[PDB]
């Protein structure tokens, strides 16, 4: 539940409660309706939910 | 893609207070 323009500004030193800030500058960032996903690429085919 | 009766049912039942809930209370999506 966070617009994903907050975590890129969160990319700093000692400016975020979670320590693993290194992962914020990770992989492709996807926008969902429940937040934003970091580290997962969005294909556009269909499968059975896992 | 809904029919007439589904549209009526959706219109009849209605769902700043959510913004007021800054006190660590959230609603997850289905
Ligand atoms: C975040 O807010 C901006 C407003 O400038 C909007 O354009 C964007 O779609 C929003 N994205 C998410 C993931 O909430
Ligand atoms: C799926 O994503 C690829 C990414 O390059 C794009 O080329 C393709 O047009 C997309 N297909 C649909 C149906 O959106």
């Amino acid at each position: 539940g966070v617009n994903c323009t907050e975590v890129p500004v969160a990319i700093h030193a000692d400016q975020l409660t979670p320590t693993w800030r290194v992962y914020s500058t990770g992989s492709n960032v996807f926008q969902t309706r429940a937040g934003c996903l970091i580290g997962a690429e969005y294909v556009n085919n269909s499968y059975e939910c896992d | 893609k809904r029919s007439f009766i589904e549209d009526l049912l959706f219109n009849k039942v209605t769902l700043l207070i959510c913004a007021q809930k800054f006190k660590g209370l959230t609603v997850l999506p289905p």
